[PDB]
């Protein structure tokens, strides 16, 4: 309700929300080595894992594809990239989840 | 003389569809309420049961019939305990 | 060698032309295009965010389906049908009856956009959404159909669309204005934001969550690879709305957005809400709807809103305490009036599950939990006429959905009633009125199942009589409750003399 | 009373077929529901104005069946089956794109090349963007699932045409800088006469709302002439002017084109079962053949100038 | 020795006893108590914050009036009426005109409250409050009074709310609403909290900076004092307020409070606005009419609110827009329809002015300011009678205040309309419409002054007809244009030829 | 055609007066615009609730007259004259208080006296109270500002007379901690038989909602019967008892309820201008008096008592 | 055979009763608001008047009488430019 | 608007608005003596002056009295006190404004 609501709405968490499968672990490892002093949180709901940081969090696609092990490229992860949070910019090397206003 | 209303029983979850009579007494009118409410989704209780318009405060006479009343077909009623 | 994606990008939207031999408004019509006046020049900056390309579509989706698949054939000895608890196979029933055939219909709004958007990206990116809603569609009819030879209410899955039955006329009403019955820019704003990147994530994602718990790993598995799409081709809506904010349209494209969104919740509040809290068994619930509700709504949705400019929706106090409330009474009219569904309520309501409804929603006991008190009285006495209904509930004019209050110790209950046009509207919530004087040319002369069965076009009319004119078949087809009130056997016994 | 009935082997609407209902057929047939209702296609006021759109330009088109919905792809493709078979053609291109730039083609070309490849090649991402924004008309307004669907497929297939132009037109900009390759198309279309009989062939069939004109002018007449006037003549040019790559995948083009071909001729011969509909098609082709015949004209000559 | 209030207050609220030879609810009927159900004990624990005794109340407030008298007569011979900007002295006859008879008005809430509040606490304080509007209803006729052997629209400080002038009848439908015309706990939450600590500031406070800047001490030093009793006796509805909420009203509470703030929004709009920004002379003006509505609803009064327990109102962001546009088409009607008030309205369009309203309303000149471009046009070509109206505006059939919307460059305008019992009605907003539906029974058969005229009521159907039907007794009455049209002698003259 | 008029010296409502208005009439004559539309006292629905209860209770009252706004207060008091004369009072009041308890008059009242005090006259904040609560009803009710006015300042002088009880229960606890003082004053209203009469009154009386009755049993019946039955029996018995504040501050609280009398007898030789208003008020005292004199008997009997 | 409307110019501050007649045609009508609203605080312009119900897309053609169009007494009605 | 209306209404000030005359100096001095270590903002309406701290605000009978250099009761701060900001607690020592709630 209101200040549950408000506490709720009032954040500024961005990032992936991967479904499960081989990526989840990557990712998480990935998320924080690319934002180094950014605290990572992750919510484990076990058909999904929320990833998430505080105004931006970046994967890159060199980054992901050392922690998955294998040959990686950026627009794979929509095999795997159920929903995220924030904006989104992405590119063959990097993905960014980004917010413009600070709440 | 078949007259539907909507109505809303005191303590149930809903409102749901009552066909009564242009002739029927607000007593009867909340009766025939109560059959679809009383012991299935509330609890039976003393007192004596009143018709108002929807949200209204003022209720209805006990021996006003549903043609004196004013009330349109399908206009939402409450029936509730004075 | 091979060249960058971002290097020949912009060659492959750059097909804005300006019109000679017809005129730009008979190219793109405002009913169908819904471009508010702005000119195809201004269209331009149009810049889908989630972009992708044809061969890298055709490759990733080709893999995607290839999981979905696998999962599906290495599972099917599994037992998911005969050992589940029976709310999970009713979650199931409900699921592909509510959906499959609503992906479908979800093409022809991204067609909608294809063909008559002003902006180039988001004509390509309808042509990606077209093809990912096929897959859905098609997924969510193979999947389910294996079940048809196990289970007639498993047909609801292909049937649900073509019925006149209660809750696919609500699924109708809801994706026929949002989806399909309005212009390109409005299904811009109104399916693919708010809907695809608000709600569609309860659904594929919450309840994947509670699916995993169950168990049930082919269903998790492709619910969760369906909403890789949407998270995709969602990314839509955000560019057309801030191209209408840039031009002036702020105020028209808030009202879109703030209708679309209450549309939706009214739905997924019945669907999901007694899934999540009754249906599914109590050890695999993640998390109550309410708290699903604050983390993909409140948490992601609401501030992604407000991120792109859009301002909280005027309804937020009203929405917050729905979300307390709304689907407890939606479940409580759909187990009562359980034949009529297409699939078998739980009514949930053993005292482990009401200890847990108390914990999760503070006051149950006192409200929804006076009316189970009654119903399970009755169950354990055997007075089983008193827990089937004898007349019909009464019905929203928008949502389709039952008009429901909070019972018990404190009552309260509202109508907002409307005349319009000589005839008398009743509708749910102060927002579902105010949605139909938006625009009442959408909605003047729909007639709810209830007006039509007060107007003689449900015939005979009795229990029998409506449930036939929604197209039940068999005694098998109706909803029961899902473990034949074998969960009075948990509640203290009704004790008789010896 | 009701019944008391036993599970059928698959969906209600197919349990009397006799064979074993394809994964085609479980996942295609019979899913307008907006067909049910001839009032409110659509479950909203019946004089909505899209259910007035729908009853105008789908229910009352002159072209007529009592079983849309019988109406099968000759190939019988779904989603999963397309992506396998795309999937299998456009690595093969993507593959002739990456072998044929290893070899530097496109600078062996003979002189001038680049110069009708700019006029005459470029500019069909506005002809191929047209088609696809032309199959999703048929598309949404077709009366039935097995039409449409084959629709859905057809869009993105015109999209597939348009992004292989895409990336060529900037890869041969590579070589060739001076050419306004990738600079100059929406002139070309918007100016130049080559391009004004196609032009204006697309604006107006873009216009054709009713769903039965709409498939009949873009599937049997504006489509095959593409193939004879514009992808074969362009195969001949590439080969007297050493383009070895074109003439490839145009052939790959070609496919899809045939596809398109075959569900639109067994369209026609559904729809013929109807007697009265022979005379509605002869009318429509006889109506959009004029244009399209002076759209390939106005192409060809341009692509035989100098 | 005297003993502090402190040690003997209790005894004078200890005045709740239990009814014996009537009902509780004979004694305290809802529809004069508005006690919502709520047990006599309940109420027992209302502890107004501002408290006054009859001692201390009869000595302060002689001193009070002392000031405010001695100021007046000490004054007298300032020249105001002579030497004042026209426009400030129609402020002077709008402001005397709206208010005098409605604060008499006001001590009918305040009785209704000292006989039918179910509070201890409220009974007394409400008659002080009694007390304080029969102070402010004798002040706002004695100060006005002498005025009148001056000018005759100095009578209305008198005639306003004796007569059908719109604007009279626009201030008799707020203030019947919400003072006279409900129970007393709706008074106390509709008054006393939403009018009394809300807008109440504008106009004594807001227009009493403009005053002082103008040199007009006695209306200043008036005008403030008033404001030091509303402090005191508005302290009423905050105690109301917490009790509703404790015992299970909050969503009651909160609709009476939204339903206020906006009537009295739409009201003060069309009196108070166009005084900040136009009849105010611009080196007077201390702030624009929406930089002091930040300062006092926004900054001060929606900040309490929410110290208080309450939510924003549902319609926040429709009414932020409203600040920004809503007064400005007001002052537009009122001055084009300026024969039809009591007062001379001032244009306040002089280039200076332009320069103003553009740096605090950017955009105005592309807005309002077409309008008064063709009207400026007109003024220098002598062409007048196009100056005047020919017909009737449209009317709210809430506020009964002209519909309107925003002119010029980016024209908007929208009527909220609805059928009910078979008459359609017309609404200047989302929340107007909402007011009504609120409670139907209140308004429904309430006529407009346009209905009215279209009804046969007003008889002749003429300007002149309607003029003598709204009370005008002479030309002199009726409003002209403050300055006789010489603020066109500071715009560029129209040339003609030599 | 419309006039062009001069300036009047005063209201157009007063112009006509041949003496100057004075500072009462300026401020108190002919403000009630409810009267102004029978059929809508409010501006609202003619058929609000408050419009129904003005209609019922105001307008179709038995006691009637075509111009109560001639009434005139005999006093003619205004907001800043009343303050005037009771700062004038009630500062005479607090140092009669303040010069009291300065010399220990509590302490030196006859034996007993506390008792009595806490019996009969402490409990007076209740009685005191209703009348506060009946004279603001009478003023909401009223046909006429200038009678409205004289309810106003009533229901202020009725505060002022509970306050001054307040104020007077406190002070004699501190003297006389142990005879309930301040404690038990609602159970003697409740319960007590010497005040069940006054109680039975008044809760009749608040219920009394024509405004003619409401006037005539609350000024004419109600007010006297306290002055001849509770103050001057009170100030008698203080007077055997030593206590020789009581009768100082109840002759200052019967200079207010004289001017009530005053007030009061002034609107009835107005309404008696109409004949048949003598029959009316006759018959609401004679419906009142019965029950005034069982309440004054019951209290005068306790007063008595031991 | 008097039809009050309820009308909105483009580009004017507010709506304004209008008296047209039944018989009117559309055009006919939107003369008879322009005379309220053009050179009086809306500019004169080149282009066609047309008539459509209040926020409608859709305009009722030039040559439709009052009569005709459906619109009943008192409705709201825009006049803008095509 | 949006960004300006939230900052307007997401303050914490509380305090007295007093109407030109013999209390605004004294009470502006009041507030800064009252009130150490608590920064005191005023603005100058000529008519009236508003007087704010951050959270709560006091205003006591003594200090009034010494800054305004006459014999003074609390109750007699209603003849100039027009309005406050924040709920009021007031007694014969002081007078305190304040907020429940922290925005
Ligand atoms: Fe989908
Ligand atoms: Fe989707
Ligand atoms: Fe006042
Ligand atoms: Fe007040």
């Amino acid at each position: 309700m209101s200040t549950l609501a408000d506490q709720a709405l009032h954040n500024n968490n961005v990032g992936p929300i991967i479904r499960a499968g081989d990526l989840v672990e990557p990712v998480i490892e990935t998320a924080e080595i690319d934002n180094p002093g950014k605290e990572i949180t992750v919510e484990d709901r076990r058909a999904y894992v929320r990833i998430a940081a505080e105004g931006e969090l970046i994967l890159t696609r060199k980054t992901l594809e050392e922690q998955l092990g294998r040959p990686f490229n950026m627009q794979e992860l929509e095999i795997n990239l159920a929903s995220f949070a924030g904006q989104i910019q992405a590119d063959e090397d990097q993905i960014r989840f980004y917010f413009d206003k600070t709440m | 003389s078949a007259f539907p209303v909507h109505a809303a029983f005191e303590k149930d979850f809903l409102v749901q569809l009552v066909v009564v009579d242009l002739n029927d007494s607000m007593d009867q009118v909340a009766e025939k309420v109560a059959y679809h409410c009383v012991n299935r989704r509330v609890a039976p209780r003393e007192g004596v049961m009143r018709v108002r318009k929807h949200r209204s405060t003022e209720l209805f006479p006990r021996d006003m019939t549903i043609a004196e009343s004013g009330l349109n077909p399908t206009e939402v009623i409450d029936v509730v305990f004075e | 060698a091979m060249h960058p994606r971002k290097d020949w990008y912009e060659l492959t939207r750059a097909t804005n032309w300006t019109p000679s031999y017809v005129t730009e408004e008979q190219l793109f019509p405002e009913r169908m295009s819904g471009h508010m006046g702005i000119p195809l020049e201004k269209w331009e900056s149009y810049d889908e965010p989630y972009k992708t390309s044809y061969p890298e579509y055709v490759s990733i989706q080709r893999e995607k389906d290839a999981g979905a698949y696998s999962v599906k054939a290495a599972l099917e000895r599994a037992k998911i049908y005969e050992n589940s608890d029976p709310g999970w196979i009713s979650t199931l029933k409900s699921h592909y009856g509510a959906i499959a055939v609503g992906e479908y219909a979800a093409v022809t709004g991204e067609g909608r956009m294809a063909r008559f958007s002003k902006a180039p990206g988001n004509r390509n990116m309808a042509t990606f959404g077209m093809m990912d809603e096929l897959r859905h569609g098609q997924l969510q009819l193979f999947f389910p159909h294996e079940y048809c030879k196990k289970d007639r209410q498993f047909d609801w899955a292909w049937r649900a669309y073509h019925s006149n039955e209660w809750a696919a006329i609500a699924a109708k009403h809801f994706f026929d204005d949002i989806i399909t019955g309005r212009d390109a820019i409005s299904v811009a704003i109104m399916l693919t934001f708010s809907f695809e990147t608000g709600f569609t994530n309860m659904q594929f994602l919450g309840l994947a969550a509670d699916a995993a718990e169950a168990g049930d790993y082919t269903f998790a598995n492709l619910i969760s690879s369906i909403q890789t799409d949407e998270s995709r081709h969602a990314q839509q809506g955000g560019p057309a709305l801030q191209l209408l904010i840039e031009n002036g349209k702020r105020e028209e494209a808030q009202k879109k957005v703030d209708m679309a969104i209450w549309r939706a919740w009214r739905l997924f509040a019945v669907l999901t809400g007694p899934v999540m809290d009754y249906y599914t068994p109590l050890e695999d619930r993640s998390q109550s709807f309410k708290e699903f509700m604050y983390e993909w709504i409140i948490g992601q949705f609401e501030r992604s809103l407000i991120d792109l400019g859009l301002d909280k929706p005027w309804y937020w106090d009203l929405f917050l305490k729905d979300i307390d409330e709304l689907h407890h009474s939606y479940h409580m009219g759909v187990w009562y009036w359980r034949t009529t569904a297409w699939w078998n309520p739980a009514a949930g309501v053993t005292p482990e599950e009401r200890d847990w409804l108390e914990e999760k929603y503070p006051g149950w006991n006192k409200r929804w939990g006076r009316c189970w008190d009654v119903i399970t009285e009755n169950v354990l006495n055997d007075r089983m006429d008193l827990v089937s209904p004898e007349t019909l509930p009464s019905v929203c004019n928008m949502s389709q959905i039952p008009l429901v209050g909070v019972p018990g110790d404190d009552w309260n209950i509202e109508v907002f009633s409307l005349e319009h046009n000589g005839r008398l509207y009743h509708f749910g919530s102060e927002v579902d009125r105010w949605v139909f004087q938006q625009d009442p040319v959408q909605y003047q002369n729909h007639m709810n199942i209830v007006d039509r069965f007060l107007a003689g076009q449900i015939q005979p009319m009795t229990l029998e009589g409506a449930l036939k004119y929604m197209g039940f078949q068999s005694i098998e087809e109706m909803g029961k409750d899902a473990h034949d009130f074998a969960w009075a056997d948990k509640c203290k016994p009704a004790m008789k003399k010896s | 009373s009701f019944e008391s009935k036993k599970p059928m082997r698959t969906w209600s609407h197919l349990a009397e077929m006799r064979k074993k209902p394809s994964e085609y057929d479980i996942v295609s047939r019979k899913l307008h529901y907006s067909t049910n209702n001839p009032d409110s296609p659509w479950e909203l006021s019946p004089d909505s104005p899209m259910n007035l759109w729908y009853k105008q330009y789908r229910n009352a088109s002159p072209l007529k069946h009592d079983n849309w919905d019988a109406f099968t792809d000759p190939d019988q493709l779904v989603y999963r089956t397309y992506n396998l078979m795309q999937d299998g053609q456009e690595s093969y291109v993507q593959s002739l794109f990456d072998q044929f730039n290893e070899r530097e083609h496109d600078q062996m070309v003979r002189e001038g090349w680049e110069h009708t490849m700019a006029r005459c090649y470029s500019p069909l991402r506005y002809l191929f963007h047209c088609l696809q924004m032309s199959s999703a008309y048929v598309q949404q307004m077709a009366p039935a699932s097995t039409i449409s669907n084959c629709c859905i497929l057809q869009t993105a297939d015109s999209l597939r045409w348009l992004t292989h132009t895409a990336y060529r037109t900037h890869e041969l900009s590579l070589t060739y800088p001076d050419a306004g390759l990738g600079e100059h198309e929406r002139e070309l279309w918007e100016k130049e006469p080559g391009w004004q009989g196609l032009r204006e062939l697309m604006e107006k069939q873009l216009t054709a709302f009713d769903w039965g004109e709409a498939f009949v002018s873009l599937n049997l007449v504006v489509k095959p002439m593409i193939v004879e006037s514009i992808f074969k003549p362009l195969q001949q040019q590439a080969w007297e002017n050493n383009d070895t790559l074109l003439p490839l995948l145009i052939d790959s083009q070609l496919k899809d084109a045939e596809r398109h071909s075959r569900w639109s001729k067994a369209l026609v011969k559904h729809a013929l079962e109807n007697p009265d509909n022979h005379a509605v098609i002869e009318g429509w082709i006889e109506k959009w053949r004029p244009l399209a015949d002076r759209a390939a004209e106005a192409y060809l000559s341009m692509l035989s100038s100098d």
